[PDB]
């Protein structure tokens, strides 16, 4: 996050943070991710996509800091990793990019709400609220583009979000962006997600209910002048979503 | 990678 404040795990308490165990027995931190119900936490895949074994990752939730830990986390395994069928990369963006993780504890228990543990809701098929609506966006990225360390402290900030019609004009994004994304920025272009962000929620209010609207997905650069974030559009992808879990 | 990914392995 560029920009924004420090923040704790109870003003976010649906963000999951997403680590990848390596084979000389270190684990770093890989994406962030939300907690749409209590066994099923939604994130990228292009988190996943390099090392696609499902082993290799934990999941925490409940968890305020990076590399230390906060009280009231739990710590859970991969049960399944769904990629999505139609993911692809450009020279620039990422397509479909959606993956979900089903956790349980090694003691076979899912997700119990917690002063810091709690799930986010869906949005209605195909409804997002209006350009220029207000949303919240968290994670561990970067405080600055040029950074090499993230920050140890959960962060969050605020942005609005673009009309299709504007980030599609050239100086930004172009036919790039597709419906299949929404975009968001600040009107000052002086926050905004970054690399270590991805996978992360983008949280708007929409009829009243705290809304999952989209996932930390592509941007050029971080806070940049014409180039807004860009993420999965939620709402167009119910279906997916409701096929894989309804499990 | 995209030139555009906000990945932290990118």
């Amino acid at each position: 996050i560029i920009g924004g404040e420090f923040t704790t795990i109870e003003n976010q308490p649906w963000f999951a943070a997403i680590y990848r165990r390596h084979r000389g027995g270190s684990v770093t931190y890989v994406c962030g991710g939300s907690l749409i119900s209590p066994c099923w936490v939604i994130s990228a895949t292009h988190c996943f996509i390099d090392y696609p074994k499902k082993e290799d990752y934990i999941v925490y939730l409940g968890r305020s800091r990076l590399n230390s830990n906060t009280q009231g986390e739990m710590k859970f395994e991969v049960e399944n990793l769904i990629l999505h069928k139609d993911y692809s990369a450009d020279t620039l963006a990422y397509h479909n990019d959606i993956a979900l993780l089903k956790i349980r504890s090694k003691e076979g228990r899912c997700a119990q709400p917690s002063r810091t543990i709690q799930t986010i809701a869906l949005p209605s098929m195909y409804n997002d609220p209006q350009f220029g609506t207000s949303c919240e966006i968290t994670g561990f990225g970067k405080e600055q583009s040029t950074d090499y360390l993230y920050p140890e402290q959960l962060k969050m900030t605020v942005v609005k979000l673009i009309s299709h019609r504007e980030c599609q004009q050239p100086h930004y994004y172009g036919s790039e962006v597709t419906t299949k994304m929404l975009c968001a920025a600040d009107p000052q272009w002086k926050t905004d997600s970054c690399q270590g962000d991805s996978g992360g929620p983008l949280v708007c209010s929409l009829q009243g209910r705290m809304t999952l609207t989209g996932i930390v997905s592509w941007g050029r650069g971080c806070a940049l002048k014409d180039k807004p974030g860009v993420y999965t559009r939620v709402s167009h992808f119910l279906p997916w979503i409701r096929s894989h879990t309804k499990e | 990678c995209p030139a555009y990914s906000r990945y932290l392995d990118c």
